[PDB]
């Protein structure tokens, strides 16, 4: 529906902050090679 | 390295954020009725 | 490295941008009105 | 490297982000005529 | 125009999608380095 | 206010484009040890 494709759009956004947590937590074991 | 795998997790990101972007640009040309 | 120091300042980018779209996809389906 | 040279390509891409997110909050901020 | 700068509005998010092609084109060579 | 929590997005947009500063000169530091 509008409220629908506006779920659809905001849990998008869900995936994306996903990423973010993938990407911040390959960064917390970069921080892993450079304790060394 | 894997570090290059999260490289592949950074450009993932900044092309989602893109797509969000147009749905949004879309919003407001649409939003103009 | 140091260039891992800058990766943190993309990640940074891309999350403050984030933050930014969600406060403008807000002003949108609020604008809806 | 010259993955260091698509790290440039990482950041020239958040940075024309940056400019549609303003473009695009003009957008909004006008289309509250 | 209104549907002009809206013209050079979608075709910058064509220049952004240009710069997302050579960065996902200097990754699919540095999946080439680590081949080895 | 209005005009305030559109101060507020406005200078958000200048934080980011302080991370965008620290980012571009952590880059023109790596053209340093690409000098050698």
């Amino acid at each position: 529906t509008w409220e629908x494709w506006d779920x659809a759009i905001a849990e998008y956004a869900x995936r994306i902050e996903x990423l973010i947590x993938a990407a911040q937590e390959q960064q917390e074991k970069n921080e892993x090679a450079l304790x060394e | 390295s894997g570090i290059v795998q999260q490289q592949n997790n950074l450009l993932r990101a900044i092309e989602a954020q893109q797509h969000l972007l147009q749905l949004t640009v879309w919003g407001i040309k649409q939003l103009q009725a």
